[PDB]
């Protein structure tokens, strides 16, 4: 992960039969390894990977073994040096015209290995370390969007926009907007014989850039293309007659997806920078014109039926949405699911009790350590007398004993109402019981 | 087996194969019981081999017969239809081997072949989950081949096939709509599956199942590796279910048959329940059960889907489902509404109801709310008065055993005994009678649901008792009971359980006593068609226990019940005599099988039951008429029963015993009287042996006149029992004697050890014992006489006094006894006998030879025991003395009849003669005093004798006890000494001197005129007798003498030998001279030994057990160019070894034993140390206080020169690299000496180490070259690693890297040698030196350049260059990282048994460190000796020092 220096202990005459043979042979992972050790030395590193990536350029644009299959092979062994040590990814952003090269030499089959080549590449953008950012020749990757992918490289994809928003921002957005505009108008044109699985290539690819769209964020000079692009009335146009007839007529599988589409187009929000290193602030936008609240109330139900389809949309498309129009079993859900990650670092520690008397004791036991160290404590309880279930059947009744002993007759610290309490009168609390009540809390 | 099972057997073993499909066909189904796969092994391989024979003749690979037979496809599917058949309902399914012929039909173009193939595989590995042992038949074919078939079947969906071909990377179409010829149209089997999808289609549906079947066989491996997802549940599972409504019998068999597959998966099981749609009331499967109600189907397709349904109603949330839909409502409605339905249509109902009730408790609880009991019970009475009345019916009769059987497990569950309310209110009473009543037309097993169930009931509430006993039930069981029980083991074992339900009530007792039931039970137990039964199950555990808690909780009619079983008892007594033996043999078995429990038990009223008398008197007479194995558990439990009766009374036991044998004994003298004797005493030495306490009445019984006339009575009819050879062979007699001498021997020991015995109490059976013994001894019969003295030995063995001090050998009171009997002079009588006999010439030398060496041991544990024997006290040698003389007059007689037989006894002999002085009971001054005693000169008389009697001996009888302690003693007396000195037994005499340092005195005088013969003497013992003999002088004057070796003058040359022990003695001789002359004046010149040493070289290539010579060459060569200053750094350098241990080390006995190395390596060198640098050793006075090599005097000369000799054969060869390897190790700075030019032979070991290579192994290969080759590399790697020099090094690698690039071995063999060169490191710094150099040489760029130089496309270079890329991964790895690192960077980031022998021994030669080599080196003149005399002084000068 750090930059490695040596002796140069290799001719560089040599390494070219050498990376000659490693690509015309197999079974080269111990070749592999060869050239990244070898490759230790910077002078050594760049010269080899200029070579190697010269080779490639060479095999597909210029052209025994054939073109492709060494293209291939060029290509998995750039990978596996760029994903080890994480410096040979550094030599791309010491030259950066080698990085057009082998952007522009990609055909059809490139895409599969060259988005995961890129997204290790991107890399010189974590750090910054570009220092010519202006020749990048990005638009040709951005066009390569057209072309078809799979959810791995939309990850990779992802990651590498991810890493070159703070750069390409403006010519970014310059070309999605484009891009998005000319999707919905081909949904749009075709909505009267449109087709959910035939054309699920174009939901997907219109669901994916929306979402890449966000991630990337707005301006404001885009404002007025942005607003005219959310008061698309295919929307309408769906939900109010293909709707109806794809409920009945085709899966709601494929019907999702639009859904989701529905939630991004107004789930758009504005990126101002990357002012600090690790995020970028975020404001929400406003609709003017929109009926868009009166498409969710109209499907509500709909709409609630589908989140309880799949909570997970709420974590990855649906966070857009209003929990209004969730019920509380959904919003229940999302909230132990979301207060679950957040699961920290856990000590665990032992707990003991007398059948007698928990509560006193696990109320001494308890006021001793903070409120985080007993957040994530895992309380392995050891009831005194009896050793005959396992520890989480001691926590269960642990805590039934508990609740039995807070509202005990001799405690008192809450007054019943019947299958109900509440906390017992000022004048019958005794002031050195109140710390009863931040340990019932 | 079975009978139509065996008639079935044979004929598929034996009718024709043109026949064999016809007579198959013949069996539809299976109504019988289950089997085991053992009895048709037959005709499973005669099937297997058939079907490969005809396989063969289509070709099982490419299916080039495509017009083919009728009769074949006719055969094979009949084969594989009855193969299901029959593995459907058999056990031990693993042993399946015709499974290895099956995919060519699961692949075959015929579909009826395929469908038959694969049903049967899917049955195979549908118990995949449960058996799982028949993998290993399933393992003979590959799985996942049938991915093949996973792409759904369409109307030729594409007539586009593309394949996969390695190399050209590529896939592209084939053709098949060719189809010209019918060859040519892992592959080939996808390329034939598409061929059958699109080529013919009209018959697609059962490739549209084959299809299925093996996507269903892909489940049942494994369903990680599946294509189980969204897709596949969302689609072909609604498709299958279709097919389940809709399409044909045939083909919807096999979708049930899948469905069946994917619901036991248990997987997506929530979103399976809630597709397949059951839960409505128009649900799917009881649809097709309205369906079969109403339309008819056929029985076999009827019963695959009542199968299928079976397994729903297993499923928990699938019948959960199946009850919330309203299938109790269905099935109460069904029965109640309409009685048309067939028979067997309710059968398979009431199957569906025995699961489903029983498979949760919730539809329980809806039918006993809905009160389908009542229905229940109204056809119930429907079937039975249909029955009653009138003629058998088969399906009738097993469907009111269908009724009986869904009843009794109803009422069997307590939480199923909620229906036991509604009981009485109903007409079950009624019913129940009319069958009772009417049992003679009914199955056994319906009769065993039923009173099981009564049974049940009855249990649940005994209140409502009466109820039933006023209905008459018990007067139909009555009449039930007139007819005689039948075959049937459940109703026999469930029977006592309904009679104890009747003992709830007391007047039931009265009744069933009054009616006398119980005899059923009683003689159950003489019939053999039920003993098979009895055997096959716990029936006789059963009954036992019923019986015991019958005794116990109602013992009112107990005494009934005593004469019942011991009249049984006797009667199965009476017919043993006159039957089979085996039949009696398993028959007593079981019946003392169900003893074992019946009696002696420990709960209350048991002992009701236990007579000793009567039943003792039947089991003695039971065991005196028949003969019993040990090994059955008959013989335990028999053994068990007998001990309680013994123990609780002895002596009526015995005396009856006693009076049993001695009737037996007035019989007529008979052969299977002899036998019964024979077993009697078997079984009281059973009883004695097993008894650990006993009573003295017993014993009182045992000395009473009754057992000892017995005894003696026994004694004299089997004295008898020799006068005829012809009645009792001779060899029985020997083994009769050997019994009744095992039988006293045992009784004698039992009543000596027993405590305080009265002493003439046991003199007076002892006595008259030995003297009957010795009577019977003299007499004609003296073929037994020799066992007669070894039963009088053994006796003599016995009457052994405690001794328990350990080394304690004495009579504690048996020696008065003895002599007070007189035995000697009866020996001596003996011993005048023997010899007169002898003279007589009527006994063989061998014979009389043995009987010498018997008595001898006789005489020996005699006088072990005698004390203060040959002790010259004034009181005690009244009797002692005369013994004495006594056995010195024997020993004398018998001088010359003494061999190999007798010298142990003869020693153990002297060994008690010399107790005192060998276990030196003396404090060395009495000894000294009282040699003036007549039993002084006695003994040393005795000595005389034997010392004459051992050189009598030769060598092999002298080498047995070669080493013995009294040696050191018997020839203490120079005389004696010189006399065996002239006998040529050296050995002894080395032996002698390193324990005892007189007799070494003496060899000290005997040396200088020994001195000459030394030269060919060719004696291996005289010459290491004289070098031992040198060492230990030697050692011993530099203690304070210093001038003893200075006389000794002398020259000594060898004469050439071809046996190996003379040149290796020699040698040993050399390495004794040279080592005293290094450090001290020796006046014998001798001359360079090199001579002998190539001499050695040349006789190791032909002599065996290299071992020692070996390694006296090694420890030679270093000790010759080793110097005194390096030796004793060494051993200082050793003994820090212990020093560092800070222990407790208190005694210096321990100090010496760890340390006899340095001991006997310089005693100078040790001494000096323990003297300056003293240990942690007490000394025996409290305690002490405590607390890069560079060597000089070495003789690089002679390495010089043994570097060049360059021999010819191999193994001398060998010897010397491995000297060279030794050598280096010890001194590396010798090769820093080395002349600048002579590096020039380091050609001949790169070269001959060049020859062979271990990595790339080729065949005609030799063992002994490949060790070679590895010694020569071991030469240059330690060069490289142990070595720290630099320009030698930088020489070697030129060399080698200009002799690589010569050829593809040379380069691998010397990449590997760089590698190992880099990776065994001797220390970080040199390392890092050799990195450095390594680094500088430039190696990499022409170790890499003939890497690729020479890399051609061959199919094992793929080999070659994986194993190249080891030495330059890990070179360039190491070259990158920093220098710091890189020295932790590792690996990866009776010819045949002479050879086998030599084989094994090359590997055990090793590298010797310095410790273990010095250790074993004196190894060699220690002899393993634990303690010498110079240890002792030695020991007594470091204490002084």
């Amino acid at each position: 992960i750090a930059e490695r220096e040596a002796a140069a202990s290799v001719p560089i005459d040599i390494v070219f039969g050498l990376i000659h043979m490693v690509l015309q042979c197999g079974n080269r992972r111990n070749l592999y390894r060869i050239i990244h050790n070898i490759s230790a030395n910077k002078e050594v590193r760049i010269f080899s990977v200029e070579t190697l990536v010269n080779s490639i350029y060479q095999a597909v644009v210029e052209g025994v073994i054939a073109p492709e299959v060494i293209t291939k092979r060029g290509f998995e062994a750039l990978t596996y040096l760029c994903t080890k040590s994480s410096d040979f990814t550094t030599v791309f952003s010491y030259n950066t015209e080698l990085i057009n090269k082998i952007l522009q030499a990609t055909n059809k089959r490139t895409i599969s290995e060259s988005v995961k080549l890129l997204s290790t590449v991107g890399d010189c953008f974590n750090n910054d370390k570009v220092a010519e950012p202006e020749n990048i020749e990005v638009r040709k990757y951005i066009g390569f969007l057209e072309y078809d992918m799979t959810d791995d490289t939309f990850k990779h994809f992802c990651e590498f926009i991810k890493k070159t928003d703070r750069f390409y921002r403006p010519m970014y957005l310059l070309y999605l907007m484009g891009g998005s505009k000319k999707s919905l108008e081909e949904c749009l044109d075709k909505k009267a014989e449109f087709n959910s699985h035939t054309h699920h290539k174009g939901i997907i690819k219109l669901v994916r850039m929306l979402s890449l769209v966000n991630i990337m964020g707005i301006t404001e000079t885009y404002l007025d293309s942005l607003m005219e692009l959310r008061e698309m009335p295919f929307w309408e146009y769906y939900f109010n007659i293909i709707l109806p007839k794809e409920k009945e007529s085709l899966y709601a599988s494929s019907i999702l997806p639009l859904f989701k589409a529905f939630v991004i187009v107004h789930t758009i929000q504005m990126y101002i920078g990357r002012n600090e290193n690790i995020n970028e602030f975020s404001e929400i936008p406003n609709s003017d014109s929109s009926i868009y609240y009166s498409v969710v109330e109209k499907e509500k139900d709909l709409i609630n039926t589908f989140i309880q389809a799949d909570p997970d949309l709420l974590f990855h498309a649906f966070a857009g949405l209003q929990k209004k129009i969730l019920d509380f079993d959904n919003k229940r859900i999302y909230f132990y699911k979301k207060i679950r990650e957040d699961v920290q670092l856990r000590p665990t520690i032992s707990l003991m009790v007398q059948r007698g008397a928990v509560f006193e004791d696990t109320f001494h036991q308890l006021m001793r350590l903070n409120g985080e160290q007993v957040r994530n404590a895992k309380f392995n309880i050891k009831f005194a007398g009896e050793e005959g279930v396992d520890a989480g059947g001691l926590t269960r009744e642990w805590y039934s004993e508990l609740s039995k002993e807070m509202f005990n007759a001799n405690y008192a610290l809450f007054t019943p109402i019947g299958s109900s309490y509440q906390p017992n009168h000022i004048s019958h609390i005794n002031p050195e019981h109140l710390v009863y009540f931040k340990f019932i809390g | 087996p079975g009978k139509q099972i065996s008639n079935t057997i044979k004929q598929l073993s034996n009718l024709p194969e043109e026949e064999l499909p016809t007579y198959l066909n013949n069996i539809y189904e299976w109504r019988c019981a289950k089997t085991d796969l053992l009895y048709w092994v037959d005709v499973l391989d005669r099937f297997d081999e058939i079907l490969k024979a005809v396989v063969t003749e289509y070709g099982l690979g490419q299916f080039q017969n495509k017009p083919m037979k009728e009769s074949d496809k006719e055969m094979v599917y009949a084969i594989l239809k009855f193969q299901k058949l029959l593995v459907e309902n058999s056990s031990n399914k693993s042993m399946f081997s015709s499974f290895d012929v099956v995919e060519p039909f699961i692949y075959s173009f015929e579909l009826d072949l395929a469908i038959e193939a694969l049903y049967l595989v899917s049955f195979f590995a549908s118990k995949i989950h449960i058996q799982r042992s028949i993998k290993t038949s399933m393992a003979l074919m590959k799985m996942e081949t049938l991915k093949t078939l996973i792409e759904r079947v369409k109307e030729k969906p594409q007539s586009m096939y593309t394949y996969y071909d390695e190399t050209t990377n590529n896939c592209k179409r084939v053709s098949i709509k060719k189809a010209v010829k019918k060859g040519i149209y892992q592959e080939i089997r996808r390329f034939i599956h598409a061929i059958r999808l699109h080529e013919m289609a009209e018959q697609h549906e059962k490739l549209k199942i084959i299809r299925m079947l093996a996507f269903s066989a892909l489940v049942y491996y494994n369903y990680t590796d599946l294509p189980i997802d969204s897709e596949f549940i969302s689609r072909d599972l609604p498709e299958t279910l279709a097919i389940i409504n809709t399409e044909s019998y045939q083909m919807r068999e096999a979708a049930v048959t899948m469905i069946d597959a994917i619901f036991r998966m248990r997987i997506r099981h929530s979103a399976v329940i809630a597709a397949m749609n059951a839960q409505s009331h128009e649900g799917m499967i009881m649809n097709l059960l309205k369906k079969v109600v109403n339309e008819d189907v056929p029985e076999h397709f009827a019963i695959v889907f009542f199968n299928f349904l079976s397994s729903c109603f297993a499923s928990g949330p699938c019948v959960s489902a199946l009850f919330s839909a309203g299938i109790v409502q269905y099935v109460c409605n069904t029965l109640r509404d309409q009685p048309d339905i067939s028979y067997r249509k309710r059968m398979r109902l009431v199957m569906g109801a025995n699961t489903f009730l029983f498979t949760l408790p919730a539809p329980f609880t809806w039918f006993i709310s809905e009160n389908g009991i009542r229905i229940l019970s109204k056809e119930l009475l429907l079937a039975v008065d249909v029955a009653l009345g009138n003629i058998k019916d088969h399906d009738l009769l097993m469907y009111i055993n269908s009724i009986m059987k869904i009843i009794s497990q109803l009422f069997k569950n307590a939480g199923t005994a909620e229906a036991m309310r509604g009981f009485l209110e109903g007409e079950f009473p009624r019913a129940i009678s009319l069958i009772l009543f009417h049992s003679e037309e009914f199955t056994p097993s319906i009769l065993a649901y039923l009173f099981s169930a009564v049974g049940d009931y009855i249990h649940n509430e005994p209140s409502n008792l009466p109820f039933i006993i006023e209905a008459g039930i018990f007067d139909g069981f009555v009449m039930c009971m007139k007819k005689e029980l039948p075959e049937s083991p459940d109703f026999l074992l469930e029977l006592p359980n309904l009679i104890e339900a009747f003992f709830l009530n007391s007047e039931l007792i009265k009744k069933i006593d009054e009616e006398n039931i119980l005899d059923r039970i009683f003689e159950s137990f003489e019939i053999v068609n039920l003993s098979n039964i009895i055997l096959m199950y716990d029936i006789g555990r059963a009954y036992g226990i019923f019986l015991e808690n019958l005794v116990r909780h109602y013992p009112i009619i107990s005494l009934t019940v005593k004469e019942k079983i011991y009249n049984t008892m006797k009667n199965l007594e009476s017919m043993i005599p006159n039957t089979d033996p085996e039949l009696m043999r398993l028959l007593l078995g079981n019946l003392f099988r169900m003893m074992h429990r019946a009696v002696y038990r420990k709960t209350t009223n048991n002992q009701l039951i236990t007579d000793k008398g009567l039943l003792n008197n039947r089991i003695i007479s039971m065991l005196m008429l028949i003969e019993i194995p040990t090994e059955t558990e008959l013989y335990t439990d028999v053994m068990n029963i007998l001990m309680e009766v013994f123990d609780e009374d002895q002596t009526y036991v015995i005396s009856y015993i006693a009076k049993v044998i001695d009737r037996v004994m007035k019989n007529k003298v008979t052969l299977e009287n002899i036998e019964k004797i024979k077993r009697i005493l078997l079984i009281v030495n059973y009883l004695i042996f097993k008894n650990e306490e006993t009573c003295e009445e017993f014993i009182k019984h045992c000395t009473s006149k009754g057992f000892l006339q017995i005894v003696k009575r026994i004694s004299q009819y089997f004295d008898n029992l020799k006068k005829d050879t012809a009645l009792v062979s001779v060899a029985k007699n020997e083994s009769l004697t050997n019994l009744y001498y095992s039988f006293t021997m045992g009784i004698l020991k039992t009543v000596y050890r027993y405590s305080k015995t009265n002493a003439k109490e046991y003199l007076k059976i002892f006595g008259l014992l030995v003297e009957d013994l010795l009577s019977k001894t003299e007499q004609i019969d003296h073929l037994y006489y020799t066992q007669r003295m070894h039963g009088l030995k053994n006796y003599i063995m016995v009457d052994k006094s405690p001794q328990q001090y350990p080394q304690k050998n004495e009579f504690v009171v048996t020696q008065e006894y003895l002599m007070g009997i007189n035995l000697s002079e009866t020996l001596m009588e003996h011993a005048k006998n023997s010899v007169s006999m002898l003279k007589d010439e009527k006994i063989t030398m061998d014979a009389h030879k043995k009987v010498v060496s018997s008595i001898l041991e006789v005489l020996s544990i005699y006088v072990r025991g005698i004390k203060n024997l040959f002790v010259p006290v004034k009181e005690p040698k009244k009797k002692v003395c005369e013994i004495e003389e006594h056995v010195l007059i024997i020993v004398e007689l018998l001088m010359d009849y003494i061999d190999k037989s007798s010298i142990e006894h003869l020693l153990n002999i002297v060994k008690t003669a010399f107790f005192v002085t060998l276990r030196k009971q003396i404090t060395k001054e009495m000894d000294r005093e009282n040699e003036g005693s007549a039993e002084y000169k006695r003994r040393n008389i005795l000595g005389s004798f034997f010392i004459s009697v051992f050189l009598n001996l030769p060598k092999e009888e002298t080498e047995a006890v070669l080493k013995s302690d009294i040696f050191t003693i018997l020839v203490k007396n120079k005389k004696t000494f010189k006399q065996v000195y002239n006998k040529n037994c050296f050995g002894l005499l080395q032996y002698a001197a390193i324990k005892e340092s007189r007799v070494f005195s003496h060899l000290v005088s005997f040396i200088p005129k020994m001195t000459k013969q030394v030269g060919a003497s060719t004696d291996p013992a005289f010459l290491k007798l004289y070098a031992v003999g040198l060492v230990f002088v030697a050692m011993r004057d530099t203690l304070k003498k210093t001038t003893v070796l200075s006389r000794f003058i002398g020259n000594i040359v060898f004469a050439e030998s071809t046996c190996p022990a003379v040149v290796e003695a020699q040698g040993i001789v050399i390495l004794a001279i040279v080592k005293l002359k290094i450090e001290y004046n020796l006046a014998i010149t001798i001359e360079d030994p090199i001579i002998h040493l190539n001499r050695i070289y040349a006789i190791v290539e032909t002599a065996e057990q290299k071992e020692g010579l070996v390694i006296l060459a090694n420890l030679l060569i270093r000790r010759v160019i080793e110097s005194k200053e390096a030796a004793k750094e060494a051993v200082d350098t050793i003994i820090k070894n212990k020093h560092l241990g800070k222990s407790r080390m208190y005694t210096v006995h321990t100090v010496c034993s760890n340390l006899r190395n340095a001991l006997f390596y310089s005693i100078s060198s040790f001494l000096e140390y323990l003297s300056s640098n003293f240990e942690c050793i007490s000394a025996g006075w409290e305690e002490i206080r405590h607390k890069i090599k560079i060597y000089s005097g070495l003789n690089a000369e002679l390495f010089r020169t043994l570097f060049v000799h360059r021999a010819t054969g191999k193994m001398e060869q060998i010897v010397r690299i491995h000297s060279l390897c030794l050598l280096v190790v010890s001194f590396p700075q010798l090769i820093s000496t080395l002349v600048p030019e002579d590096y020039s032979f380091f050609m001949y070991f790169l070269e001959n180490h060049a020859a062979y290579s271990k990595s790339l192994k080729p065949s005609a290969f030799q063992q002994e070259d490949k060790t070679l080759a590895y010694w020569s590399g071991h030469f240059i790697m330690l060069i490289f690693n142990h070595t720290t020099y630099v320009e030698v090094k930088k020489y070697i690698l030129e060399k080698v890297l200009e002799l690589l690039p010569t050829s593809i071995n040379a380069t691998v063999i010397f990449s590997e040698l760089i590698q190992e060169i880099l990776t065994m490191r001797f220390s970080k710094n040199t390392f890092d030196e050799n990195t450095a150099l390594v680094k500088e040489m430039n190696c990499l760029e022409v170790m890499i350049r003939s890497t690729m130089q020479i890399d051609n496309r061959r199919k094992d270079y793929g080999s070659i260059m994986e194993i190249l890329t080891k030495p330059m991964e890990y070179i360039t790895r190491i070259l990158a990282v920093d220098e710091k690192e890189a020295f932790y960077e590792e690996v990866t980031q009776q010819s045949s048994s002479e050879q086998s022998e030599k084989n094994e021994f090359l590997k055990s030669l090793c590298i010797l460190p310095i410790s273990k080599l010095i250790g074993k080196e004196m190894e060699i003149f220690n002899a393993d000796e634990r303690m010498p005399f110079v240890q002792k002084i030695l020991e007594g000068s470091i204490i002084s020092n």
